[PDB]
RNA sequence: AGGAUUGACAUUCUUGAUUUUGUGGGUGGUGGUGCAU
């Protein structure tokens, strides 16, 4: 969990947040799509047919081994006002986060090199 | 002559002010009609296509990370808080005089609270108000039914039996009034009904027997609307 | 090359009365070379009107990159310039409600137009002005936690210390970083700053105002560098109240 | 974001938590008048 700490800390440095489905697939049309966090099975197939098939298209773009939960995601991430920050908010916000501009720190993100490294 | 110079000379810079008007419009008209789909032959020529920063998001990350409060709004003195209370005790005093010139659905309650005798209703019940009202973002009907079945709960409780624990039954009654009438000092407009239907139906009760229809929880009624 | 009828939208926007906005003017969030196309509108021409029009569709395209392209080359420098035309340092209305509309985006706004405030030129005058104008109208709770760490580790200045006696008046709920903020300017004035710079009744109500009810996370040795406050900078403004927070004070 | 609010090409699109509604409550400083200007 560390690791989505820090990219998380990566991203709150970064602050382009643009975590919705349109700008999804523009960033999926486009050449800047390379971290997404994104849940499988929640809605009918929604979403599943053309973001694993560029997934499966030949680049990376998974540095993935378990998709963090959409419960939680947003909310222990940086969304809001002070926003119950020792009362343990944990209501649905965006739920899927993507990591812009090449999403590596220095020497101590090996460990995001290593997830995506192996598929 | 001086009625004559003012406004012949605001009627002319009026005038003047609505040529500048008039001419702002039509230039206006003409030059957003020139620029601006005649600028997509332009956009056709040429194309465009961290460090306090980073610390101000750092601290904005550790403020959203952890936070707290502070306390209620102001500080006072004690004898300015004196004052305030005094203004209200006045006011209180020349209005009176002025006057006297001229989660319960009535048995959600009980059937919540029904497992204990006497202790569990107070702090049940309070936990059912500090509840309500602590995440109430809509709820003003819910509070209201709960006040009229706190209303109907001591109606019932008053004369069923207080053979047993008389101590007992003496503080929580006691709790129960005080903490109703600190409560509904600020809600009279859900339980003002719920009084005058009690007066409605103990009327036709009254009708219906000559004494027999008249509990002992009458007085109590009687009491608490007369120190409410 | 562009249509070239933005000399007619400075020549219009000039001398503008009411009515409607330019089209391309409109739609040129959406055009690549609104900066490039702006500096040859070249616009030191300029009407209250079309300035409160403009920093609306600007807050509705601001970012960090637009916010170093507009704001801190010229805006700033606009209001620098009418507030040294206003001769009673009486800014003007619309140029007002131009800043409260600018303070909608919180997104960019540091580094937009709060840094260079300071930079030059500042005096405490124009420092009020600007920190009243942020007391009328909206202000991010958690940027603004976070504007008030790095505005107190900025050095020493009056406008500094006035946009944080205003924004301390604004009346928050304390948090941590802020309490840590607060303690560690204590240890910033202390003798240090006591015998280079002097901080008369301005100061002392900058910490009388804090010292109100602003003692809700704090420490009985922070109780005691408070009473050190008080103990070495004694005005008249310290027995009773100082006192009574102290009294009232938790953990 | 499984959609709040900001730019609308009039109904359909280029924003992104500044929100949102309640539950509360502070008044509102673009002021003059006596001082060493």
């Amino acid at each position: 969990e560390d690791a989505l700490k820090v990219v998380l800390r990566t991203a709150l440095v970064h602050d382009g947040l643009a975590r919705g489905l349109r700008e999804s697939t523009k960033a999926l049309t486009r050449g800047e799509a390379l971290l997404v966090v994104l849940v499988s099975s929640v809605t009918e197939a929604n979403i599943i047919k053309l973001v694993e098939g560029l997934a499966n298209d030949p680049e990376n773009k998974v540095p993935l081994i378990k998709v963090a939960d959409a419960k939680q995601l947003g909310e222990w991430a940086g969304l809001g006002k002070i926003d119950r920050e020792g009362n343990a908010r944990k209501v649905v916000g965006a739920s899927v986060v993507v990591v812009k501009n090449w999403g590596a720190e220095t020497d101590e993100l090996s460990m995001i090199m290593e997830h995506f490294s192996q598929q | 002559k001086k009625t004559k110079a003012e406004v012949m000379k605001e009627v002319i810079a009026k005038s003047k002010f609505y040529k500048q008007e008039r001419q702002k419009a039509q230039g206006i008209m003409e030059d957003q009609i020139d620029n601006l789909d005649d600028n997509f032959e332009d956009v056709m020529s040429e194309l465009m296509m961290t460090d306090l920063d980073k610390e101000y998001d750092i601290k904005v990350k550790e403020l959203q990370l952890d936070k707290r409060a502070a306390p209620s709004d102001r500080t006072k003195t004690e004898e300015e808080k004196n004052a305030e209370a005094e203004e209200k005790k006045r006011e209180l005093e020349q209005q009176r005089l002025d006057r006297m010139n001229g989660r319960t659905h009535d048995a959600l309650l009980d059937q919540v609270k029904k497992l204990d005798l006497d202790d569990h209703p107070k702090i049940v019940k309070n936990i059912i108000k500090a509840y309500q009202p602590k995440l109430a973002e809509g709820n003003k009907e819910k509070l209201g039914k709960f006040t009229a079945v706190l209303l109907r709960h001591i109606i019932f409780l008053s004369n069923q039996n207080y053979l047993k624990n008389v101590q007992s039954f003496k503080r929580t009654q006691n709790a129960l009034i005080s903490i109703l009438k600190s409560l509904s000092e600020k809600y009279n407009r859900e339980l003002s009904e719920e009084c005058r239907d009690y007066i409605n139906e103990m009327q036709a009760r009254y009708k219906k027997n000559h004494f027999d229809a008249l509990s002992n929880g009458d007085l109590v009624f009687f009491s608490i609307i007369g120190i409410l | 090359k562009v249509i070239k009828a933005y000399t007619t939208v400075g020549s219009i926007l000039k001398t503008w009365t009411h009515g409607k906005l330019p089209k391309l003017f409109k739609v040129i969030p959406s055009l690549r070379n609104w900066q490039d196309v702006i500096y040859v509108t070249n616009p030191e021409e300029w009407s209250p009107h079309v300035v409160y029009e403009a920093t609306k569709l600007f807050v509705s395209n601001l970012t960090a990159k637009e916010s170093q392209k507009f704001i801190n080359l010229i805006l700033l420098e606009r209001f620098r310039d009418n507030i040294e035309t206003s001769e009673d340092h009486s800014l003007n209305y619309h140029i007002y409600r131009a800043v409260k509309k600018s303070l909608y985006k919180p997104s960019a706004f540091f580094k937009g137009f709060l840094f260079p405030l300071v930079e030059t030129g500042c005096n405490v005058r124009e420092a009020t002005i600007a920190g009243s104008v942020l007391a009328k109208v909206s202000v991010p709770a958690l940027h603004s936690s976070a504007a008030l760490s790095y505005l107190l580790r900025l050095p020493f200045s009056p406008p500094t210390t006035v946009f944080i006696k205003i924004l301390l008046d604004k009346k928050y709920a304390l948090p941590y970083q802020t309490v840590d903020d607060c303690v560690y300017y204590f240890m910033r004035f202390r003798i240090g700053e006591d015998a280079t710079r002097v901080l008369p009744v301005i100061w002392h109500k900058a910490f009388l105002t804090f010292a109100q009810r602003y003692k809700n996370d704090i420490t009985q040795d922070q109780r005691d560098f408070l009473l050190e406050t008080v103990r070495q900078r004694g005005h008249k403004d310290i027995g009773p109240e100082i006192r009574r927070e102290l009294l009232a004070g938790a953990s």
